[PDB]
């Protein structure tokens, strides 16, 4: 079976401006150690249509692992708005924490995100082209989706 | 006058099926688009566990899809839950 | 611009119509051919194929 | 009533997918039942999820899109 499971994903400092960082506070239990790397890493989902606007925000490597719970903090840039299609980038979307072992996704840690104008006439009258500097990103932080594939460790 | 013989028109999965899942899943509205939408993602669902499983039933040299081979396939596609273990 | 769901008239989603309930016996096997399951040696041999099918996919 | 997909034209669409992989198959009963209960309970968790996300768009009406993101959250690609 797994050898980490996902204790916890604090998200901080949410709602945020969408230029802000994401910041997560991360927390695993390793029950077997792991003398290799666990890489992590954070994925914006810039449109529902196809996965050609996924931007890869970060990357971090954890390693060796040794048994027991743990905790580090992963930050990332925000996305970059040019790279988002107009039409989607007010609303909700998905960001997503993942996890590999091997090159093998073992755990996807999904939450919705929503970008929303907090001024009054933009969210009456949103411009065509988005003011980003005007959207909050608020993060739907209390429904994470978890989803766990089975990998061949060693 | 001319009586018609009746054809078997069984094909796919028609409005109430997907209304029914999307009640069981506390939907109170949809697009129209909905329909089409759903019978899309079923049929990706289905194509890549009946795949894995066909693959399985290849392996065992047999012409017979078992329960088991499904029982594989079907962890092979991920287990989504709602909340973090600890 | 949807559908609503519920849904005073939403009972006739409900229908039971035993001809579309049950399985039908084409296609099925029933009640003896070979079901034995895969072992290990066929089981693992199956998951590196698929593993590197979805390599090269 | 618990009905969710009927069995038939589920038994009909899983042959009819199952053709073109490897012809003159068969199945077990229980293994087109363990197919229909694993594809009922994926639609209906993308639903949940689907709903979840028309709720914080301020929307009452579920649209492809919100299906679309509750796929992508699963690791669909």
């Amino acid at each position: 079976m797994a050898k980490v499971s996902v204790l916890n994903v604090a998200v901080l400092e949410n709602p945020s401006p969408f230029h802000s960082p994401f910041r997560f506070e991360i927390s695993f239990e390793c029950s077997e150690a792991l003398a290799d790397d666990l890489e992590w890493k954070i994925i914006y989902v810039g449109s529902a249509e196809s996965e050609e606007f996924d931007q890869i925000l970060d990357s971090v490597l954890v390693g060796p692992v040794p048994a027991g719970r743990h905790m580090f903090v992963f930050q990332a840039d925000a996305p970059n708005p040019s790279l988002i299609p107009e039409t989607d980038a007010v609303g909700v979307t998905v960001v997503l924490i993942t996890c590999t072992y091997h090159g093998q996704e073992f755990i996807r840690v999904g939450y919705y995100v929503n970008n929303e104008y907090l001024n009054p006439e933009l969210r009456e009258n949103p411009p065509m082209k988005p003011d980003f500097s005007q959207l909050q990103r608020n993060i739907l932080a209390s429904n994470p989706r978890v989803t766990r594939f089975h990998i061949n460790w060693d | 006058r001319h009586r018609k013989v009746l054809r078997d028109n069984i094909q796919g999965i028609t409005k109430p099926a997907i209304r029914r899942l999307a009640r069981r899943g506390g939907v109170k509205r949809i697009s129209g688009l909905i329909y089409e939408e759903t019978r899309g993602v079923l049929k990706v669902f289905l194509e890549n566990v009946i795949r894995d499983a066909v693959t399985y039933t290849e392996h065992a040299k047999r012409k017979t899809v078992t329960a088991m081979d499904v029982v594989y396939a079907l962890k092979r596609q991920g287990r989504t839950l709602y909340g973090f273990g600890g | 611009d949807g559908e609503e769901l519920i849904g005073d008239g939403m009972e006739r989603d409900y229908r039971a119509i035993p001809e579309l309930d049950a399985y039908e016996a084409e296609g099925l096997a029933l009640d003896d051919e070979d079901v034995e399951e895969l072992t290990a040696s066929q089981r693992e041999a199956a998951e590196r194929a698929m593993r590197q099918r979805d390599r090269e996919a | 009533t618990e009905l969710l997909i009927r069995k038939l034209p589920f038994q009909r669409l899983v042959r009819e997918i199952a053709q073109d992989f490897k012809t003159d198959l068969r199945f077990q009963s229980a293994a087109i039942g363990a197919l229909q209960e694993a594809s009922e309970a994926y639609l209906v968790g993308l639903f949940e999820d689907t709903n979840l996300c028309a709720i914080h768009a301020k929307r009452v009406t579920i649209m492809p899109k919100d299906i679309q993101l509750a796929r992508r959250i699963r690791g669909e690609r």
